[PDB]
RNA sequence: AUGUGGAACGGGGUAUUGUAAGCAGCUGCUGAGAUUAAGCCUUUGUUCCCAAGAUUUG
RNA sequence: GGAAGUCGGCAAAAUGGGAAUCGAUUCCCACUGUCCCUAUCUACUAUCUAGCGAAACCACAGCCUGGGGAACGGGCCAGGCAAAAUCAGCGGGGUGGCUUGUGGCAGCCAAGCGCGACGUUGCUGGCUCUUCCUAUCAUACCGAAGCAGAAUUCGGUAAGCGUUGGACCCACUAAUAGGGAGCUGGGUUCCUACUGAUGAAGUGUCGUCGCAAUGGUAAUUCAACUUAGUACGAGAGGAACCGUUGAUUCAGAUCAUUGGUAUUUGCGGCUGCCUGACAAGGCAAUGCCGCGGAGCUAUCAUCUGCCGGAUAACGGCUGAACGCCUCUAAGCCAGAAUCCGUGCCAGAAAGCGACGAUU
């Protein structure tokens, strides 16, 4: 099985990182942030 | 999530706490820590071991009946649906339940003190 | 394909309490009385490390004692109970006095048809056949 | 007899390549002449020894993996016959068997020499003279490989036939609707073109009817071709599909087939045939209808009429030759089944699923489609634990009325 | 008479419950199963994605009939509670102090009769029959003791072991007022019940479920109309 | 000649040395990557390991074995008490590096944070920042020319905060004091948020919320000099190379343990802390007869998943995770149902005084 | 070793070699032998033997799977060894004439479960002998290895019926480290017929039941878990098993009922069950420990064994 | 280095064991008694002690 | 769990014992820390201190790499390097640029200079251990093949990471690939290194908070759910990518729960001993037994293990050389578990910055 170190992982992992899965953090922050 | 009561001392046996046993006959046995565990596995009668609320309850020294609010507690085997105004209430008669039995718990050990 | 044959979920990490050497009771109605265990499944490559098995794990068994046609087999077997106290996910803590398993072909259909004893529900759940010949299940 | 597991045959070359690469490159390779002369003579005694190993290793997995023609069921094994000459099948394979045990004599020799190496040089030689023969005796077997591959190629091609299970053989004149009603009759993509024999070999389909599965096997047209074709039928329980062009619309006489049908009658016999006429839509027939046997079906081949009926007649032919009150739901008499085209259709867990993320993802909603009072409340969190005791022991739907009564008593005792 | 698996296993009857006035679905798998299930069943009984202590084998775990339900001591609180709420009112729930947990394996019950295991104790006899409301009757199997798991019932038909005799056919189906067949499902697995859930209008098997096998409890079952 | 029988390295080459920390307090190798995107926010937090427990929460996994099932977790209790922001630190990156340019103090300082620098606060004059506190009196422009410097020249912006030891349970008075970098905004943003937020309080309650992923950092416990047995699990002509397994320190390294969830922030305030919208029965996350070895919880609190580094009573920074990693594990809410709050010390079998007096006797006393 | 250097020195292919012509030496029983079949021939060394040690011109047979290198005067058979077909070829070089000795070398893989390899070959003899009992002629001999195990005294009890004397012994050559014995099976008792207990293995290798367990050791001593490993009460599905108490009473066997069964129970249908539970000397202790048998202390045994002394004392 | 100061004891809580001696009449006092930080928690409790000696430092 | 350890029941526990063969061997039962797999407890030593106080050994000493014809060594050559004084451990240090994958005899050619190359034809030792190499068994990615699918064969880059448990045998495993540089059996009759621990010292002094040159580095494999009974296939059979869940091995932590440990010698019980007696306690080289907090600990318990560039095999774009073509020559794109960083550990005790006070 393919590892950590491999670029598919990383390159879907990138993308995970670039849609709504990573929104959840931004809001997240964004409420701290505001209070 | 069930606090279930101890085979040995009967007390409270919360999630985590003790050990659980399965005897060939299917029966489950909860003891609520290592002294019941191995008070059990040396075989010491709980009728006969002081320190068991089962040897209380058995010799005289706890309350023969607590009728307490007409109901007090049972192992309800036929689910009830959910409803609020009951699960309120119910939540008061937990706390007049506690109120009631403290005071017959002072009542009666006043009593047996002569 | 034997390892996690017919399995129908993962199974949790469990302690181990039957390694290689082992002799544990047959818990079917084949006829079969006591098991020998040669191997374990799904082993790695551990040094020294002795090959072990738990509840719910299949297994190699030689039936020491036994009806004589059920023998010359080295056939799969299931533990089904374990004497030594694993930690089931929820939290409590469980172990069955007794170590216990049933002969079954590699696909995962036993030989038996009913169960003598309780089950432990993670052997129950990654063997559904044990699970529905099973009387008593716990 | 699924001929496809055979492993892929390497020419002599590659073969010899193969070998002599995997010897040099698993087995050591520095020596000095400096060395303890037993590490000397234990050096090329393995490579030897690994040479001879990998070998044998490669002929016995060609000698296991071709069928025993005397072993296999006589339908294959004729069939083996009439494509491949079992004689020189059979002298083939025996060719490398001896190959392998002359290949074991050399390694054996050269190793037993190899005991009395003196020198780094005089093992060295042995070494280069054992893989020499090793590899010269392998060369003079180019022609029995090359005729095994070509074996193996054409049977990874050969259709799986299974004597065994129901059968009914459809053979007839070429191109004479026989293609037309296997196509219709089994979901076999038998090719028709109008290029004669077609059907180079034979094909076969299978076919469910009457809650039972038959092998439908489709013949050469009547050369290599029609005796495959007579052997196919020459060991096989089933019955005759012979297909007579009524209209001669195939190219072929009615009166030519009529007298073909009843040359091959010897080897037709213990089966039922049919007499089909096909293209219907595009004297001697009394002879072969004085049989009996055969069954006298109109094949409309250019309309497709009648080759359900003529196949549904030859499998029935095959077939004989071979108080509690159930209430049901006023909604169960009116449901539409749910099939995924239609509007009308409701939705399913399945569908919400691939809208909200999808298998792992989705959470579905377990409380969701509680019955009860309300739809708000079907995400609280009921108490389960309080003060000791939980609250399902005491979830009653009278329980105000038990707590009343109780005031009235505890009024009673503090008076 | 439908083909269904249950993830990639040939066991449906193990991880399902049937019956004429609900379905039971094993929880935190593939749905598809409770799809399959809500495809024909939806507009019909309700269909409960529960599970039983923490476990898929609800099948095999519970067993019960258009009226009544019943549950293993194993059975959590929550779980249990969790049932309540999703079933209707006029059906009752019941857990059971039973030795043999496998209610599914001991117990075979359909909507007027039950055949149960023969060492079942007096005191789960009688809450089956006060439960149930069915006429309950101590006997094997074609000599094997789990009747829940070795035979289907419905109210129209029933299927057994291969291995049982004529004799012991007609037996129990006197004893039973059914037709009862021998067979087989699943393709050779002498498992009826863990390899069929059947109410009184439909009918559920595994995939691997052979035509002729398919045919054989569709004949029984009387599903074709 | 080769290995007959080989097995993988008994120790980990990328924790060696295994030396003494020399720290006490864990420090932040790595601060989360900052943006202009998002304005300002902080980073890490201090607290201090009072014990652990075990709760049962209801896991809500999709695709899990144990999807909706009732599950039981060894949980971590961190007492964090708001800490006190003392000074701003500009940094300026340079081709050698990340430079300190200047650091500006807030005028009041606490006896907390004043005895972090002595040794011996009692014989001490206590002159330190004395001189400070005048100039701030006197001018003010000064102050504000290196917080201009800070917003003109620097590049990355730390506040100096210092932890409340005095509300916690401690023996200790000497208060921790740390940089957390404030990212996100620009340079001025984070300028102006530092100057309102002198000698102010910032709590956990700003910092973290409950859900996110956190990386907890601090030095582990010590075991003493150890042999090759415990301390790397151990079973040609040359010199004893680096790789062999030898004898020495065990403990007391400096460790991050990655992702950790909290489970709940509770507030000190508050006396419905350790209880559940499945349990009710008023209690405090403290367990019955106090944690062993530390104390009464009674402020803020952070409950976290496993094991954390070191033992109790001990400082631990709490950082967020540098890089995003959105595994449903770590996107998932928590619903607690309960927990433990039994003594510790010893096999507790009560939750609270109030619930053991109904199930004991009139007990004499 | 030292009897491997001797057989590549001399020319036999196996130290067994030398274990069979020093078996022969002690016991002379091969030159007289006519009729010799050897099965599981493999390495040959036993063929080289018989050949060498006996008259030229005898029927000498050699049957095993493995190519056997033709021996002299030893008719190979390269088959299974006891298919029909080699059965059949058995018959027809045996002709008139009829077995005299069955040598049998059977030597399975070894490298599974030593109880497993043992018993492997337990059959293998035991088939062999039974391919041997068909074609033996009286007062023939039959010769082979076996290792000792569980079932090394049944294979010689079915031996001790179907001949005359067993002779079993190790020779020197033969490894001692390895459990293997010589059992030489002469004079046959050249039966009726062969009896299908021997023939069929069921009835063969059938476990013998053994005397009553001591459970009483465990009745006195409920602690000291011994890993009981037998089986399931031979085939008991239920393991709740309750005796009642009119019969515990009345039974002669008070040690064993309380060690199998896990209850005694009082059933109220049962009129003198209850009139035990009426009795006055039944007591609510007692009542409670015999409810739950299995959890009991010593004393609590001790004190139910004299309570129904006195309820045989009441009763007569 | 006079403080929400420390220390020694004491109380309480929490734990371990199992119901003490004695008074008595197995039972009651008595889930009592004993131990409880030596690397458990708490203290409006009492008592006591510290605003000292030496050394190196531009 | 019960000899799975070892050449092997060496040693302990069963109290040592039951049956066979010749005291030995074997077998079945029995027992147990030999082992999985180590953990805990006690005493002594080692540690420090007061006093006393040696000996062996000693040309001088003390870092490594390549070379010094040899004998390479520590002194010599060329490099890496190199900062006082020390402490406790552990014992390391006291002969071809060879070689590898393709045998021997004869003839026919014949590029060419009597030979004559390739061809072509004729015949018979094992138990544990650090690191490195690739000449790759598995894992990653590719090319070819009747490669429909699945499974598979060969070949390329690739040494990052694994390559077991038992008596060549039989299992597991994804695989059980090949080699280089403390110990025991049958067979012949000081100093230096490594590992931890202090430590004087510029920078005025002492501190607090930091920076980061450099050195080390870590994660590995499997199967489970859909995607599926779909693509493909007459059928038999039947995958993949995205997403998700567990487990094997390894690594780093932690002690809520569970087990273990008992000098809490904490409590209780039993035997014997000690004052006339009712009692009262105390004693027995840790008298014996049960429980036993705290601590320690267990893949016997719980937790945690991540992303950016540059490439190799290889697939392409434009495009000449060579008016065509061309992945290459100038350039460009995609591309492997690979290399380099990020992250993680250490912090130059002769690298540094900011701040505070300053007799």
């Amino acid at each position: 099985t393919s590892g950590p170190r491999d670029n598919n992982r990383n390159k879907w992992a990138k993308k995970h990182l670039k849609k709504g899965k990573r929104a959840k953090n931004s809001n997240f922050s964004k409420f701290l942030k505001k209070k | 999530m069930r606090v279930h009561t101890c085979y040995f001392c009967s007390g409270p046996v919360y999630p985590g706490h003790g050990i659980m046993f399965v005897r060939n006959d299917s029966k489950v046995f909860r003891f609520c820590r290592s002294k019941c565990h191995k008070n059990f596995k040396m075989k010491r009668n709980p009728r006969k071991v002081a320190w068991t609320k089962a040897y209380r309850k058995a010799h005289g020294k706890e309350m023969v009946y607590d009728t307490a609010l007409a109901v007090t507690a049972a192992r309800r085997n036929v689910p009830v649906r959910y409803d609020r105004n009951v699960i309120a209430t119910t939540l008061n008669a937990m706390k007049r339940v506690s109120q009631v039995h403290a005071k017959r718990e002072r009542l009666f050990y006043k009593k047996r003190l002569a | 394909s034997r390892g996690r044959g017919a399995a129908s979920g993962t199974k949790y990490r469990m302690t181990l309490g039957l390694p290689v050497q082992a002799i544990m009771n047959c818990a079917d109605n084949s006829g079969a009385k006591n098991l020998y265990i040669v191997s374990v499944f799904g082993t790695g490559a551990r040094l020294n490390r002795l090959p072990a098995a738990s509840c719910g794990d299949m297994v190699l068994a030689t039936v020491k004692k036994g009806k004589p046609d059920l023998r010359k087999k080295i056939m799969p077997a299931i533990v089904v109970r374990q004497r030594k106290a694993w930690r089931r996910k929820d939290g409590v803590y469980l172990y069955f006095e007794d170590n216990a398993g049933v002969i079954v072909n590699p696909k995962g259909e036993m030989k038996g048809s009913a169960i003598t004893g309780p089950v432990a529900k993670e052997c129950a759940d990654l063997w559904p056949r044990i699970a529905s010949n099973a009387g008593t299940v716990v | 007899a699924v001929f496809k597991n055979i492993t892929p045959i390497p020419d002599v070359n590659t073969f010899l390549d193969v070998v002599l690469s995997r010897t040099q490159r698993k087995t050591p390779t520095v020596i000095r002449s400096g060395f303890k002369i037993s590490r000397i003579r234990g050096f090329y005694g393995r490579k030897v020894k690994f040479t001879q190993d990998t070998i044998t290793e490669k002929l016995d997995s060609i000698l296991q993996e071709f069928p025993k023609l005397n072993d296999i069921h006589p339908f294959h094994a004729d069939l083996l016959n009439i494509l491949y000459d079992r004689d020189h099948l059979k002298i083939a394979l025996s060719q490398l068997s001896t190959a392998k045990h002359l290949v074991e004599n050399v390694a054996r020799d050269y190793i037993r020499l190899l005991k009395y190496g003196d020198s780094l040089y005089r093992c060295k030689q042995l070494k280069r003279a054992a893989l020499g023969r090793m590899a010269t005796i392998i060369k003079r077997q180019k022609s029995s490989l090359e005729f095994l591959e070509q074996v193996r190629q054409h049977l990874s091609r050969l259709p799986a036939i299974d004597p065994n299970t129901r059968t009914l053989l459809v053979c007839g004149y070429p191109n004479v609707g026989k293609s037309s009603f296997m196509n219709k009759v089994t979901r076999a993509q038998v090719d028709v073109q109008p290029y004669a024999f077609t059907t180079k070999s034979l094909f076969v389909g299978h076919f469910d009817y009457k809650y039972l599965r038959w092998q439908v096997i489709d013949t050469p047209g009547i050369n290599t071709i029609e005796m495959q074709s007579i052997t196919a039928m020459a060991h096989l329980r089933s019955a005759v599909l012979y297909f007579m062009d009524l209209s001669e619309m195939c190219g072929y006489s009615v009166a030519a087939q009529v007298k073909l049908y009843h040359s091959i009658k010897p080897l037709f016999a213990n089966k039922v045939t049919i007499l089909v006429l096909n293209k219907i839509d595009a004297e001697l027939l009394q002879t072969i209808i004085d049989d009996g046997n055969v069954k006298v079906v109109q094949t409309s081949c250019v309309q497709d009429i009648g080759v359900m009926d003529v196949r549904t007649t030859a499998c029935e032919a095959l077939l004989a030759a071979r108080a509690r009150p159930a209430c049901i739901p006023d909604s169960v008499k009116t449901r539409r089944a749910y099939d995924a085209n239609d509007p009308n259709r409701r939705i399913l867990a399945r569908d919400i699923e691939a809208a909200n993320g999808g298998a792992g993802v989705y959470n579905v909603e377990l409380r969701d489609k509680y019955i009860l009072q309300d739809p708000s409340w079907k995400y609280d969190r009921m108490p389960e634990l309080l003060d000791g005791k939980n609250v399902a022991d005491f979830v009653d739907p009278e329980i105000e009325a038990k707590l009343l009564a109780l005031d009235e008593e505890e009024e009673r005792l503090e008076r | 008479a439908l083909r269904a698996q249950f993830e990639n296993s040939n066991e449906i009857g193990v991880f399902s419950n049937l019956t004429n006035s609900y379905a039971l679905v094993a929880l935190g798998g593939s749905e598809n199963f409770y799809s399959v299930f809500e495809a024909e069943l939806g507009d019909v009984v309700p269909v409960v994605h529960t599970t039983i202590g923490g476990t898929r084998i609800i099948g095999r775990l519970t067993c019960g009939n258009r009226k009544g339900l019943l549950v293993p001591s194993s059975t959590t609180d929550n779980e249990l509670q969790h049932l309540r709420n999703s079933l209707p009112d006029p059906v009752k729930i019941q857990r059971v102090d039973e030795r043999l947990s496998a209610l599914g394996n001991i117990v075979a019950c359909n909507d007027y009769v039950a055949l149960v295991h023969p060492d079942i104790e007096r005191e789960t006899e009688e809450i089956i029959a006060d439960v149930l409301d069915v006429e309950v009757f101590r006997q094997t199997v074609a000599g094997n003791v789990l009747t829940g798991s070795y035979c289907a019932l419905s109210n129209q038909g029933a299927l057994v072991h291969p291995r049982t005799s004529i004799q012991e056919q007609d037996e129990l189906s006197s004893l039973l007022q059914v037709p009862l067949v021998a067979g087989t499902i699943n393709r050779g697995s002498d498992v009826i019940g863990a390899g069929l859930v059947v109410n009184d209008w439909c009918a559920f098997a595994g995939l691997d479920t052979t035509a002729t096998e398919l045919a054989v409890c569709e004949s029984i079952f009387k599903l074709q109309d | 000649s080769h290995c007959k029988f080989e097995q993988p390295r008994h120790g980990s080459l990328g924790f060696l040395p295994r030396k003494r920390a020399s720290r006490q307090r864990g420090k932040v190798k790595a601060f989360p990557k900052d943006d202009a995107s998002k304005p300002v926010h902080l980073t890490a937090f201090l607290g201090y390991k009072a014990g652990m427990t075990h709760i049962v929460r209801d896991l809500d996994r999709p695709g899990s074995k144990m999807h909706k099932r009732e599950i039981l977790e060894a949980v971590t209790v961190i007492e964090t008490p708001p800490m006190v922001v003392v000074g701003v630190v500009g940094y300026v990156e340079t081709p050698r590096g990340l430079r300190s340019l200047t650091t500006v103090w807030a005028e009041h300082l606490s006896e907390e944070v004043k005895r972090r620098f002595y040794k011996n606060w009692f014989k001490s004059k206590k002159k330190a920042f004395t001189k400070y506190a005048k100039k701030y009196a006197e001018s003010t422009q000064s102050i504000n020319r290196e917080l201009e410097r800070i917003k003109k020249y620097c590049s990355v912006v730390r506040v100096l905060a210092h932890t409340q030891i005095r509300k916690t349970p401690l023996a200790q008075k000497k208060a921790h004091l740390m940089e957390i970098q404030v990212n996100g905004g620009s340079v001025a943003d984070k300028v102006e948020w530092a100057r309102e937020h002198f000698e102010k309080t910032v709590d956990i309650k700003s910092t973290f919320e409950q859900n996110e992923m956190i990386d907890v950092i601090g030095v582990t416990r010590g075991k003493g000099n150890e042999g090759t047995t415990a301390r790397w699990g151990t079973k040609h002509p040359a010199n004893v190379q680096w790789t062999v397994a030898r004898a020495g320190n065990a403990g007391y390294m400096h460790r991050t343990q990655l992702n950790s969830k909290i489970y709940r922030i509770g507030a000190g305030d508050d006396a419905k802390n350790a209880s559940t919208d499945f349990d009710a029965t008023e209690k405090r996350i403290t367990p019955m007869g106090g944690f062993v070895r530390y104390g009464v919880v009674e402020n803020d609190f952070v409950m976290l998943n496993g094991a954390t580094p070191g033992p109790v009573k001990r400082v631990l920074t709490l950082r967020k995770s540098l890089l995003t990693h959105t595994s449903r594990k770590a996107l998932e809410p928590v619903s607690l149902k309960w927990i433990d709050t039994a003594s510790k010390f010893g096999h507790g079998r009560f939750q609270t005084p109030a619930e053991a007096k109904q199930f004991l006797g009139t007990l004499k006393k | 070793d030292k009897w491997y250097k001797l057989a590549k020195e001399q020319g036999y292919r196996s130290r067994a070699a030398f274990k069979l012509v020093q078996l022969n030496q002690k016991y002379s029983f091969l030159e007289k032998a006519k009729v010799i079949i050897d099965l599981c021939a493999a390495p040959g060394g036993w063929l080289q033997v018989a050949s060498k040690t006996c008259k030229p011109g005898s029927l000498i047979v050699g049957v095993d799977l493995a190519p056997i290198k033709p021996i002299p005067n030893c008719h190979t058979f390269v088959e299974d060894i006891t298919s029909d077909k080699c059965r059949s070829q058995l018959r027809g070089y045996l002709k008139t004439w009829k077995a005299d000795v069955v040598l049998h070398d059977g030597a399975p893989n070894v490298g599974s479960a030593w109880l497993q390899d043992a018993y492997g070959q337990a059959q293998l003899v035991l088939m062999s002998m039974k391919l041997a009992c068909e074609f033996l002629v009286a007062g023939g001999t039959f010769v082979t290895k076996v290792f000792r195990s569980r079932d090394y005294n049944n294979l010689l009890w079915v031996f001790k019926q179907l001949f005359n004397k067993v002779e079993a012994t190790k020779p020197p050559s033969s490894r001692n480290v390895s459990a293997e014995i010589f059992v030489v099976c002469r004079g046959y008792k050249a039966p009726k017929k062969l009896d299908p207990r021997f023939t069929d293995p069921r009835t063969v290798f059938e476990e013998v039941q053994e005397p009553v367990t001591n459970v009483d050791a465990k009745v006195f001593h409920p602690e000291k878990r011994k890993r009981s490993r037998e089986g399931y009460a031979d085939d008991d599905y239920t393991l709740h098993k309750t005796v009642l108490a009119s019969e515990f009473v009345t039974a002669n066997d008070p040690i064993q009922i309380l060690g199998t069964s896990a209850e005694i129970v009082f059933p109220k249908d049962d009129e003198e069950c209850q009139r035990l539970y009426n009795l006055d000397v039944t007591t609510e202790e007692i009542l409670l420990c015999c409810s739950d048998l299995q959890v009991l202390g010593k004393k609590e045994f001790r004190d139910i064994l004299r309570w129904r002394l006195k309820i045989r004392d009441e009763m007569g």
